[PDB]
RNA sequence: GGGACCGCCAGUGGCGAAGGCGCCCGGCUGGAACGGGUCCGACGGUGAGGGCCGAAGGCCAGGGGAGCGAACCGGAUUAGAUACCCGGGUAGUCCUGGCUGUAAAGGAUGCGGGCUAGGUGUCGGGCGAGCUUCGAGCUCGCCCGGUGCCGUAGGGAAGCCGUUAAGCCCGCCGCCUGGGGAGUACGGCCGCAAGGCUGAAACUUAAAGGAAUUGGCGGGGGAGCACUACAAGGGGUGGAGCGUGCGGU
RNA sequence: UGGAGGUGAUUUAAAUGCCAAA
């Protein structure tokens, strides 16, 4: 009797966003097509785009709607892997951690983490004025660019070496990353 | 049904309550896993070259001092 | 209370702590006695 | 195509959980557990009995058409301890014995920010 | 949806009279170090009485209650187990306005001034020199103020301290006078209460107390050894009748 | 060479001292 619940199953095909190419990512089963929004999927770059540099980047992407047999999904939020940002904090250095509310040209909220990690131990005004300039940074970029455009250079890693090179000023670094993305709201 | 032969290829020493056990490495010499080598713990006299006969070829000992 | 901290040296006696309740609870009695 | 999906182990030192989803995470393809493999309480979690469910949640998953899985892997967390039990290493080997092809393998321990407080008053289990 | 808490970085590192203080941005505010051919002109030290601050717990009113958890209710362990272990759980722990004024509140070391070899880390400021990706960056040297370690003269019962003195000198206040009775009795002041501060006698006693030495012991650590130890084995004794020795009668 | 700190853990149960020294 259970496996005769088993054979009402249909599997869905599972697509990335428009904007990241809109590949197949993977299958999921269900029997009502209802059920598979909302659903949740997590995708490392590398697997998108083939490169062995940014594999500890991971995406997340949600189904937000279903026709035939096919899924397609939004940006949801990014994240860096747990065992790499744990690698590069050490003693006798200084991690700097600055968390942002942003609002994009099109009206979308946004939530970002952005982390920078200096050669050695350094005074905490030091590292008021290095949070400074992240923010200076992050706010123009929101300002400037849309949603997509963000999104895309926040996970490329234009901002990270932009905050890198205005920050060289106040002490010399050794990584700057942006740590986490998380959407909160989208236009009306 | 019949078990799989290995073969003793190091002795590593003496473990157990009261010394009773002696821990090796051995090859095995046929079967799925032909050709791996493994440690295991064996009850009784044992020399380099002797041959085993295991019931199973997933289980190994915990290594020792 | 003053203070003896010669008393909480273990050898040969009883825990301070609890003879301090012990004269504690003795000198309540006395109290109710005397209010009667 | 290819069908992957998630292989969650829960280890303790009383007990371990292996389940295995699609890749979603929202629907169940099999579950096993210690106690559903052995008779004695002592046996829950000793590394053959982690064996024996994963070679169970393993075929029940091959037959059902998945290929490989990623892996995650937790200790209980929270106000209890950060360090998983001696059966999440026998599961995970057992897992790629069976058949099932391996992804990736992280730890998803949930670590709190200093969180709520443990038990055992401010002293511990005096034994 | 909710209440509490701010991980790694984090450092005999920092700040504060002490109690104490760790997510980020903004406002208000106290103290200290360094640089100073700036100003006043002994205005200073200590401080009986007096005043203010003061961990946790507790009490009085009004809120809140996630996790933990006195009292309590059950399950076990045990000769018993009012406990240690396990499953639950009230007050409390959190916020607003008050009271209480106590800790191994310990650096078990009151505060101000002058003087008496060196060596070596680290935090803040200043000066000099050399590098540099030109950075509020790096390295080295010296001066002042903090914070550690090793050590000379001297000190001490010794452990040890030794320019951050427990050394030599110039000041002021507080306290002690063998062990118990006893921080008790009686009296007084303070507090809603719980309690706080002050504080004897009769009688009793030859030691109580400190630092270090040699051994013996530990349900402390490490190394070694033994068929009157074990592990792997062979044969038995303990049950019956009898030989012989012992207790008792 | 010798020291000072911090975080983790630490596998059942196991009470007593007579006789004598006198
Ligand atoms: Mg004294
Ligand atoms: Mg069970
Ligand atoms: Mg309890
Ligand atoms: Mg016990
Ligand atoms: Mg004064
Ligand atoms: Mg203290
Ligand atoms: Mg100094
Ligand atoms: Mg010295
Ligand atoms: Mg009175
Ligand atoms: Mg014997
Ligand atoms: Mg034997
Ligand atoms: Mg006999």
């Amino acid at each position: 009797a259970a496996k005769d619940k088993w054979k009402l199953k249909q599997w869905y095909v599972i697509y990335a966003p428009d904007f990241f190419g809109g590949v197949e990512v993977g299958l999921t089963p269900a029997d009502d097509p209802e059920k598979v929004l909302n659903r949740v999927v997590e995708v490392t770059l590398k697997d998108i785009t083939g490169d062995f540099l940014k594999g500890h980047v991971k995406l997340y992407f949600q189904v937000y709607d279903v026709k035939g047999q096919n899924a397609y999904t939004k940006f949801k939020g990014m994240k860096l892997a747990r065992s790499y940002i744990r690698s590069l904090v050490r003693r006798r250095t200084t991690r700097i951690d600055g968390i942002f509310n942003i609002t994009t040209k099109d009206g979308y909220k946004l939530r970002v983490m952005a982390m920078v990690i200096a050669a050695r131990r350094i005074q905490t005004s030091q590292e008021r004025a290095i949070r400074k300039i992240m923010q200076e940074i992050i706010y123009k970029k929101a300002e400037e660019l849309n949603f997509k455009d963000f999104v895309l250079e926040a996970v490329n890693g234009k901002i990270a070496a932009e905050i890198a090179k205005e920050a060289k000023k106040i002490y010399p670094l050794k990584k700057a990353e942006i740590r986490k993305i998380k959407v909160l709201g989208e236009p009306e | 049904d019949e078990g799989y032969p290995a073969e003793v290829i190091e002795i590593i020493g003496r473990t157990g309550t009261t010394g009773d056990v002696t821990q090796v490495k051995v090859r095995i010499l046929e079967g799925r896993d032909k050709g791996r080598v493994i440690r295991r713990n064996v009850r009784g006299p044992v020399r380099v070259g002797d041959i085993l006969i295991l019931r199973e070829t997933e289980r190994e000992a915990r290594e020792i001092k | 209370m003053k203070r003896r901290p010669r008393k909480w040296k273990k050898k040969g006696r009883m825990r301070w702590k609890w003879i301090k309740k012990r004269i504690r609870r003795l000198k309540r009695q006395r109290k109710k006695e005397r209010g009667l | 195509k290819e069908k992957w999906g998630i292989a969650h182990i829960y280890s303790s030192y009383n007990n371990t959980i292996i389940h295995i989803t699609d890749i979603t995470g929202a629907e169940t393809i099999s579950r096993w557990s210690g106690g559903m493999v052995v008779k004695a309480d002592r046996d829950e979690p000793s590394p053959y009995a982690a064996m024996l469910a994963a070679r169970r949640a393993a075929e029940e998953a091959l037959e059902k058409g998945i290929v490989g899985v990623h892996i995650r892997v937790r200790a209980p967390g929270g106000s209890k301890s950060k360090t998983p039990g001696p059966g999440a290493q026998a599961a995970i080997r057992a897992l790629a014995r069976a058949g099932l092809k391996i992804g990736r393998v992280e730890d998803v321990t949930p670590i709190p920010h200093d969180g709520t407080r443990p038990k055992g008053g401010r002293r511990g289990r005096r034994v």
